[PDB]
């Protein structure tokens, strides 16, 4: 039979005064009782999260803006489990609707770039404040913000500045808020890491490929958010999900090139020129690197040692050099067989040309 | 006449344990020699040694079976699976049915003592 | 109407949609779920939806109490809900009701009542 | 083992192994209950079982030996040993 | 011993052999009827596992399940065949011996017999 | 009335709690719901009949149930987890430090034998011998003694009333305790020569009874005067004692007199016939006495500090102090929950494959019809887990180990459906009924009916509205229920 691998018990009780009795063995038909809300399930991390939540029958409310990106989530659970709402941070009633009946809330909002309708401030600060005020009004028992690694309130990067302001506002309205701080995530169809090193015609670094970091598999961060949504010990806490092994950019690129058996192209042209070329590419409608991210190329990962980690959740986070084979074998060209010699004499026995 | 496929063996029920010993050993040898093919044909995310480990486990499963007819049945079923795997009939899912372990740890609480099973109503 | 959710929040629903049917408020059977308990348990799937357009058929328990009693001379009344307008049976099986007792008596299939002229 | 607290006799009704214990029960039970005034003495029968005694001293520590002997006196001494070997 | 273990070639799980109980029995003669045809066959039905028998769905009110043997009921001609099949498949079984009506004489005359003393009860028919 | 149709139903063959007879039945479920109960055949117990309580109390298994654990924080209950309540129980044990016989264990009607075993082994493992029934005088050991099965059972089996010639009823209304055996007495009274007597409250019986007193004084009078001679000169006489006698302070004075008469009159006690009988009114008491579960006199006088009461809803608020910690186990909230500081759901008879022992001493095995609802669990699992949470453990983990334990307690608990004779009748009446009961003096308090209402007897039945409608009607004061003859 199947199992409720996520739950430690069957009768759980939220901090809002709801009783949640589990039903079943933990398969597609089961129900965990819980009702959550994930504000970015359409994206890279939230997709894996809703998959792990709805595999066990947890009701999942998924706010969307594009109707067509989401459809790949309805597969993740039985009927009635995954529920969709059209929402926008510029409409408040939509946010109250999404969070009303929820025991858990999960904020994954945030672009790696600015737009015409949303600057970094409006999406990482004001959006967090709107959600927090609604999480507070309705007194939702749990709130699980995700704010980027290296976040610091004042910093050369505006992204990390906002991400730090989003932290303090959430925690200054919702005191029981949990905050996670993942490091650069990697996996299949990642944004800016392996699909780029494997597809992009040429890389560039305003520094050298020297920015140091601890990357991590995204499935494990999704496992972490699962092991935090249900553990009530994690209120008014902070996490640093970074990973065992420290990797410079050039190290990752060399492993990528080795596994791919193709020579990745890197250039290493200076800062102001790349910063200008990025600025001019922000006028075309599709996402591209933005002036504030080449700024983060000079900002290596400072880890906060006062915050919890994977080992506080009984997790064993994975290593990049093992997983790169699984993640890059599709782009492996595999030109041909090695050393065809000592095969002429064997081929000579077969009929190659029929008449 | 409807001729046999590639790696087909005619079903033949041996009357002795001493011959089936040899036939089983040849099957094990073929599985091992063909494991790299089982890694290439199926897009596998682990080692050839881990495949050989699982094969050894599957053969240790029925190591202590002394009824001759049941052994003949087991050998025939194993040759069926070798024919299914080496010819590219199985797809990835039906093959990785044999490798649950390699997939990521399913959650946190995997009960092993009584009290946890009771809290999860599995006792 | 304002319905309290389990999670401590509220659920506002207008009065026209809390009635069990447009002709009756209360439930007509002990195991029937009242519309308030329905909403309170299922608002995740009612949230952005329009309640005007959801199916709200009339109840029969109230439309059959309106039907006048019928009368007969004798200890039997025969019922067969037959259309008399089109061919075939189109009704329910013949049922002979006893009507000697003082009150009205209803067919078990249809609720039409019969009395002994008094 | 601070005290005896319960005694359980098991035996057949009509089998061969149990007759000496049947005599012990018919003849010595009141003396056993007076020499151990604080203990539940329980006799429970069932055809086909192998005669045997259980004692419970304290905190559930239970002891046991069979009583397939050929005399009432072997029963007395064997019972008494199990009552002493706490 | 020497009863073959067909459980190894059955292709079925081992949880049936290690954790699951069956019961072998004859269907009791119903009291709502007087027929006895549904009897004379030795059914075999699995015993319930509590967590996964049935549970009510939230969506529409249907009853779910995870026990895959909640509807399987093998029928046998005799007790010995049932027990052999169970042992050959390695299932653990409890036998439920039937309870038969005890024969006693019935006469129409006993309704109309003489009471030399006070009438115990007055008969209707 | 209209709830279901037969093809939809899962027929399961199980046992009828609500009486000590152990009437076999056939439950009919529709998934999680139990629609109805109907009888099953067994000629040595119920012979095609069952009472109305057992057929109409099913409606109490789907209302006022316990689905989650509860804790008391004041005047309110608060829903809680299993982890939290069991840890709360452990902290209460460690804070309170009950010593020896301060830990009380109460097992009521409608309990298995596995549960009472697990509660007994756990209690003793904490150093306590205060195991006790929910009966009025359950605090002290029974007058008739648990030593031999013959002293507290319906020895002459329920198939033995057909062979009866003379009968005596002491403090029992069989129409309210085991109606099925009242029906059997009447079936025998009509077609045979049978002469009956009663010493108890005048009981509106389905047969002629020849009432002759309500006191111990009239009891000794009849047993030594006329009906004594009727019982001597009978071939298969019966002396039926109610369990309400066991629920009196002067029970020894009775059981002594009856034992003196039994040993004195061969016709009641021979090598072919035991005409002494104790009719229990609940299905737990015989299994309890078979596994011990009687208070020791040392614990009988201690004022308990913790009170684990199991299926008990007949308590009086005087048996349980205020300053004690209390832990109810049950499947229905009617009385014992209201006292409790902690409430732990159990399962009803339809949701546990329990063993239940009846008056004859016949062990019957139940079947599970459905899974227990919600956050409910089988009892013996709950007591193993709390045991582990406490500073002790039980040495068994699954069913087979619990069964081997039962055999280690008593081997007739795993001889299902087999009723056994017994060789220690003379000794049993000499050792238990006559000896240690000479010191009790008889009261003048006239006997009272044990059951003031056949309906609304236990928790399942009090939670059934059908028993409420049926106890409002079917009352003697109503005109409909009395014919003017
Ligand atoms: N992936 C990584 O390497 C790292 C991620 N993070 C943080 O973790 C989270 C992961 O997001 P990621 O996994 O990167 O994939 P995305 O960043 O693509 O997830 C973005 C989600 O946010 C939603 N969203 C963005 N802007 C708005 C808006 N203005 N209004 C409403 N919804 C909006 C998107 O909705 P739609 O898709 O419908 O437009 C999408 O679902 C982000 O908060 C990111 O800052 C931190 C460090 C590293
Ligand atoms: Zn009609």
């Amino acid at each position: 039979m199947n199992s409720f691998e996520n739950l430690a018990q069957d009768v759980n009780i939220t901090r809002s005064g709801k009783t949640l009795i589990a039903k079943g063995t933990g398969g597609r038909s089961s129900r965990t009782g819980y009702t959550a809300t994930v504000f970015g399930a359409n994206g890279f991390l939230g997709s894996y999260l809703t998959a792990k939540l709805a595999k066990h029958g947890t009701t999942v409310v998924v706010p969307y803006r594009e109707e067509m990106a989401k459809r790949h989530l309805k597969v993740t659970g039985d009927l009635g489990v995954v529920n969709f709402l059209e929402m926008d941070l510029r409409n408040l009633e939509s946010i109250d609707e999404a969070v009303r009946h929820s025991d858990i809330v999960v904020n994954l909002i945030g672009r790696e770039y600015e737009t015409k309708n949303f600057n970094y401030y409006d999406v990482h600060v004001e959006g967090a404040r709107r959600i927090a005020e609604a999480v507070k009004k309705h007194n939702i028992a749990r709130y699980i913000h995700v704010s980027a690694f290296n976040a610091e309130i004042d910093s050369p990067s505006e992204f990390n500045h906002t991400k730090g302001l989003g932290e303090q506002v959430t925690k200054d309205i919702v005191p029981w808020a949990t905050i996670v701080r993942p490091a650069p995530m990697f996996g299949r169809e990642d944004k800016w890491f392996l699909d780029r090193m494997a597809r992009s015609p040429c890389l560039v670094s305003a520094n050298k490929f020297q920015e140091t970091s601890n990357p991590v598999h995204v499935i494990d961060v999704a496992a972490a958010l699962e092991r935090i949504c249900f553990d009530d010990s994690t209120v008014a806490q902070t996490f640093e999900l970074y990973g065992p092994q420290k990797f410079t950019q050039k190290q990752i690129i060399d492993m990528v090139s080795e596994t791919l058996r193709k020579e990745v192209r890197h250039i290493e042209l200076p800062k102001a020129l790349y910063q200008a070329y990025t600025k001019a590419t922000q006028a075309i409608w599709w996402p591209t690197y933005s002036p504030d991210q080449v700024e983060r190329q000079f900002l290596s990962q400072k880890i906060d040692p006062s915050a919890k980690t994977f080992n506080d959740l009984d997790l064993t986070p994975m290593e990049l050099p093992d997983l790169m084979f699984k993640l890059i074998r599709p782009y492996r060209v595999n030109t041909f067989q090695h050393d065809v010699s000592q095969l002429e004499n064997k081929e000579k026995t077969f009929v190659h040309i029929l008449d | 006449a409807i001729i046999a496929t590639a790696f087909a063996e005619t079903v033949k029920f041996s009357g002795s344990k001493q011959e089936l010993q040899k036939r089983t050993l040849a099957l094990y040898r073929q599985f091992l020699r063909g494991a790299p093919t089982f890694a290439d044909l199926y897009e596998v995310q682990f080692s050839i040694p881990t495949i050989r480990t699982k094969i050894r486990q599957e053969f240790e499963r029925h190591r202590f079976v002394d009824d001759l007819s049941i052994q003949n049945v087991l050998y025939a079923k194993g040759h069926m699976e070798y024919q299914e795997c080496i010819n590219f009939w199985k797809q990835q899912a039906q093959f990785l049915k044999y490798f649950p372990e390699e997939d990521d740890i399913q959650g946190r609480h995997q009960p092993s003592n009584f009290v946890d099973k009771f809290l999860k109503n599995r006792a | 109407k304002s319905i309290i959710s389990y999670n401590g929040n509220t659920i506002e629903i207008p009065e026209e949609y809390t009635k069990q049917a447009p002709n009756r408020d209360s439930t007509w059977a002990p195991a029937q779920a009242s519309k308030t308990e329905i909403y309170k348990n299922n608002m995740v799937r009612f949230e952005q939806k329009d309640l005007s357009k959801q199916p709200m058929p009339y109840a029969g328990i109230e439309l059959i109490a309106q039907q006048p009693v019928r009368f007969v001379h004798g200890n039997t009344a025969v019922c067969d809900g037959a259309n008399h307008n089109g061919p075939g049976a189109q009704g329910h099986p013949k049922i002979f009701i006893n009507v000697d007792a003082p009150g009205s008596h209803a067919c078990q299939y249809c609720g039409t009542r019969y009395e002994k002229e008094h | 083992s601070a005290a005896l607290r319960e005694i359980r006799f098991h035996l057949c009704q009509n089998g061969s192994s149990s007759a000496p214990l049947r005599q012990f029960v018919k003849n010595q039970i009141g003396a056993f209950q007076k020499a151990n005034p604080s203990t539940k003495v329980l006799v429970r029968e069932a055809n086909g079982v192998k005669p045997i005694v259980f004692a419970r001293f304290d905190h559930g520590h239970e002891s046991k030996i069979g009583l397939d002997v050929s005399s009432e006196k072997e029963v007395a001494e064997r019972v008494k040993s199990l009552i002493e070997a706490k | 011993d020497n009863v073959p273990a067909h459980e190894i070639v059955s292709g079925a799980p081992a949880e049936l052999s290690r954790n699951r109980v069956v019961r072998i029995y004859q269907q009791a003669k119903p009291a709502t009827q007087s027929g006895e045809y549904g009897t004379f066959a030795w059914r075999l039905d699995w015993d319930i596992v509590d967590v996964a028998n049935r549970w009510e769905n939230d969506l529409i009110g249907w009853q779910s399940s995870g026990d895959y043997m909640q509807a399987t009921q093998m029928k046998f001609t005799s007790k010995e065949s049932a027990i052999k099949f169970a042992n050959k498949q390695g299932w653990d079984f409890y036998i439920q011996e039937p309870h038969h009506r005890k024969f006693r004489v019935k006469q129409y005359a006993n309704n109309f017999v003489h009471s030399y003393g006070k009438l115990k009860h007055i008969r209707t028919k | 009335a209209f709830r279901a149709r037969p093809w939809e139903l899962k027929k399961t063959e199980s046992i009828d709690v609500m009486d000590a007879v152990g009437s076999n039945i056939r439950i009919d479920s529709k998934g999680v719901e139990v629609m109805r109960v109907i009888p099953r055949v067994h000629e040595d117990v119920n012979e095609e009949w069952i009472n109305d309580k057992s057929r109409f109390a099913c409606d109490g298994l789907k209302t006022q149930r316990l689905t989650t654990p509860l804790i008391r924080v004041g005047d309110k209950f608060v829903n809680a987890t299993w982890d939290d309540a069991l840890s709360t129980i452990a902290k209460a044990y460690q804070q309170k430090a009950p010593k020896g016989d301060e830990f009380k264990a109460v097992a009521g009607a409608l309990v298995e034998v596995e549960s009472m075993v697990a509660l007994k082994d756990m209690t003793n493992a904490l150093g306590s011998e205060n195991t006790t029934t929910d009966t009025p005088n359950g605090n002290s050991a029974p007058a008739h003694g648990i030593t031999f099965r013959s002293n507290y059972l319906f020895n002459s089996s329920i198939a033995g009333i057909e062979d009866a010639d003379a009968i005596l009823l002491v403090g029992t209304n069989p129409r309210r305790e085991a109606a099925v055996m009242n029906a059997r007495i009447r079936k025998a009274w009509l077609r045979q020569e049978l002469e009956i007597a009663s010493v108890g409250p005048t009981l509106d019986a389905t047969f002629d009874v020849a009432e002759l007193g309500n006191t111990h004084a009239d009891l000794e009078k009849a047993l030594s005067g006329e009906f004594g001679e009727v019982l001597k000169n009978a071939k298969n006489p019966l002396i039926i004692v109610g369990s309400g006698i066991t629920d009196r302070e002067d029970a020894g004075a009775f059981f002594n007199t009856i034992g003196k008469f039994v040993e004195s009159t061969p016709s009641v006690l021979n090598e072919n016939w035991n005409g002494y009988n104790v009719l229990q009114r609940s299905a737990s008491r015989a299994g309890a006495y078979d596994i011990g579960f009687t208070p020791s006199d040392e614990a009988s006088k201690t004022t308990p500090k913790m009170v684990w009461l199991l299926g008990a809803d007949e308590v009086a608020a005087s048996d349980i102090p205020a300053d004690a910690f209390v832990v109810y186990q049950g499947h229905n909230g009617d009385v014992g929950a209201q006292f409790a500081d902690v409430v732990l759901p159990g399962a009803a008879y339809t949701e546990k494959a329990g063993t239940y022992v009846n008056t004859e001493g016949r062990s019957q095995i139940s079947r599970a019809a459905t899974g227990p609802p919600g956050g409910a669990r089988e009892d013996w699992k709950i007591l193993r887990a709390v045991s582990e949470y406490l500073g002790v453990a039980l040495p068994y983990e699954d069913a087979y180990e619990v069964r081997d334990r039962l055999a280690e307690i008593s081997p007739s608990l795993v001889r299902y459906d087999l009723v056994e004779p017994t060789v220690f009748g003379d000794v049993a009446v000499q050792h238990s009924l006559v000896g240690p009961n000479g010191s009790v003096t008889p009261s003048s308090a006239p006997l009272t009916e044990t059951i003031e209402n056949f309906y609304m007897t236990d928790s399942i039945s009090r939670s059934s509205p059908t028993m409420a409608k049926s106890s409002i009607a079917f009352n003697k004061d109503n005109k409909k229920n009395q014919a003017f003859a």
